[PDB]
């Protein structure tokens, strides 16, 4: 009766999740090490945007480092890493989703403030303030994700599969609101304010428009399906293949939401500093150091 | 490009000074120019910036008092400083960003990326009334 949806669900986990997470792992690992090493080698004086972007990259690397375990468990259909790594991986996955959109919310507020006060005279525009905020994003998101621990009761299942669906749906709905929808509308609010400032007098709008687009498109199918998935586990939910179909649709959306960790290093090239030009120049300086002998140039000339 | 600042000296509170930033051998066309100042023991503070596209930015401390401009041929950058107060006493420097549309977005951060600076010019705002008190 629902054997087709069941065979499909197994195929989706075995081949689709493992191939899509595998691409995210390569793209994400390369892009995030490029920009991370780029900041540690090129950037000597950091502003608010630099701090958040760097933090966004730590959040991505924390999640991307768990992907080889997920890929193997899906490809073989068995979790061999034990309970603790299962819990800690579920945490970094969700901590990445929610710290990511918050880091972008704070970059958008930085870009708006910089538009009005380019000399960073205000307390909210200082790098010491950015560090405290960054720490507060890590503390807040950890506390938002912590109630998931109560749902773990009854190999390494997705949060939407474990615990009482009645309580889990409420929590999921609050987590969608606090973690996704409110930071998204805050960016939209700051997008509107930037437009009003510009119309009264396009480059600073790029970052906010792109962040609203990327998060709207990547997080919406995942967040709708996660709430539909949990609701479909309720006793009051109708009988049939609907539950199995929803399981399949939900699985398709998960790597789409997690694409964030591979595509969000793009925000480093939208802060007006010519970072790309700095990357090639520094790379050229390491290539030109091979031929040129500065130890002999100073000694003879 | 090699930069050199002109103007600046003693001025009475309420007075004016016009600083000049010249690039002796070539045009400041493809460059963004920033005016920065440093008072003894204090951190370097951005004051004003002009983009290659002619856009102008001013710090909250000098807005509605200072005017940055490029001359007719656009060879020199000027900093007109009106209603000068003792708090404007500092060594004033100019800096040039070859990415003409970059510097003035974030002058205090992006100044850290710049290699071309002038030697600086001393600006002193004081009255004989304070000197003889
Ligand atoms: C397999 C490659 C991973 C790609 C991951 C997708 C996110 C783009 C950033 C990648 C960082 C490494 C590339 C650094 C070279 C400069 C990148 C660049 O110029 O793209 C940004 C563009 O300027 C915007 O307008
Ligand atoms: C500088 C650029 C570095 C680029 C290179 C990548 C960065 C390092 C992380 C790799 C993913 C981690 C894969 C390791 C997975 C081992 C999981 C584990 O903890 O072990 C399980 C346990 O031993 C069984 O019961
Ligand atoms: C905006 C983009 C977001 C991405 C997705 C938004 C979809 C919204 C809701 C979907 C519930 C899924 C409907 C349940 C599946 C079909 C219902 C049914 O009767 O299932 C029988 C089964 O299909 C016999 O083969
Ligand atoms: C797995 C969870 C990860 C937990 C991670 C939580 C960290 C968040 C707190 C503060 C910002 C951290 C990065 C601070 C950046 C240091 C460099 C800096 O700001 O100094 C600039 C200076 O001018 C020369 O680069
Ligand atoms: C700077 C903050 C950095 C790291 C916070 C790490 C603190 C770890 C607190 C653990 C939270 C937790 O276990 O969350 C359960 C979640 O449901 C998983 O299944
Ligand atoms: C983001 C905002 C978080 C606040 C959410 C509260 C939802 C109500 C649920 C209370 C917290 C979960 C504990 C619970 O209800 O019990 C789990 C039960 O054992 C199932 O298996
Ligand atoms: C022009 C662009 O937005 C600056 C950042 C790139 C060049 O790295």
């Amino acid at each position: 009766s629902c054997e087709n949806w069941l065979a499909l669900e197994n195929i989706l986990k075995k081949y689709y999740l493992s191939a899509f997470y595998g691409i995210e792992f390569i793209v994400g690992m390369l892009g995030n090490f490029t920009v991370v090493f780029g900041y540690l080698f090129c950037m000597k004086n950091w502003n608010s945007s630099n701090v958040y972007l760097f933090n966004l990259s730590i959040s991505d690397l924390a999640f991307l480092c768990t992907l080889p375990m997920l890929i193997r468990s899906y490809a073989t259909g068995n979790w061999t890493y034990g309970d603790v790594l299962c819990i800690s991986n579920r945490y970094v996955l969700h901590a990445n989703l929610y710290t990511s959109i918050l880091f972008l919310t704070f970059i958008s507020i930085d870009r708006y403030l910089l538009m009005k006060f380019p000399f960073r005279e205000h307390i909210l525009q200082k790098k010491e303030f950015a560090i405290l905020i960054s720490l507060a994003v890590w503390v807040l998101v950890t506390l938002e994700v912590l109630p998931m621990l109560t749902f773990i009761t009854s190999s390494c299942v997705d949060y939407a599969s474990s615990g009482n669906p009645k309580y889990s749906l409420i929590y999921s709905l609050c987590l969608t609101l606090l973690g996704f929808l409110i930071p998204l509308s805050v960016m939209c609010f700051f997008y509107y304010k930037m437009v009003v400032f510009l119309k009264k007098r396009n480059k600073p709008l790029r970052l906010v428009v792109l962040a609203v687009v990327i998060f709207s498109v990547l997080f919406t199918p995942y967040h709708i399906m996660r709430n539909v998935r949990i609701a479909s586990r309720l006793d009051s939910w109708p009988q049939g293949c609907s539950q199995k179909a929803i399981k399949c649709l939900y699985i398709l959306t998960r790597p789409l939401a997690f694409l964030n960790s591979a595509v969000n290093p793009i925000f480093y090239f939208l802060v007006g500093d010519h970072f790309r030009d700095m990357l090639f120049s520094k790379l050229r300086q390491y290539f030109k150091s091979l031929t040129s002998f500065r130890l002999l140039e100073v000694l003879f000339q | 490009v090699q930069l050199v600042e002109s103007g600046g000296g003693l001025v009475q509170p309420g007075g004016s000074l016009r600083l000049s930033c010249e690039a002796s051998g070539y045009t400041l066309a493809n460059y963004a120019i920033g005016w920065f100042r440093q008072a003894p023991g204090k951190e370097r503070e951005g004051v004003s910036c002009i983009s290659s596209g002619g856009s102008t930015v001013y710090s909250e401390s000098v807005k509605d008092r200072f005017t940055i401009s490029r001359d007719n041929a656009k060879k020199i950058v000027y900093l007109q400083m009106n209603s000068l107060q003792p708090e404007d006493t500092a060594v004033y420097y100019c800096a040039a960003d070859p990415f003409g549309e970059r510097l003035c977005i974030d002058p205090n951060t992006f100044a850290g990326y710049l290699e071309t600076w002038g030697q600086g010019t001393q600006v002193t705002v004081s009255s004989l009334e304070v000197l003889f008190q």
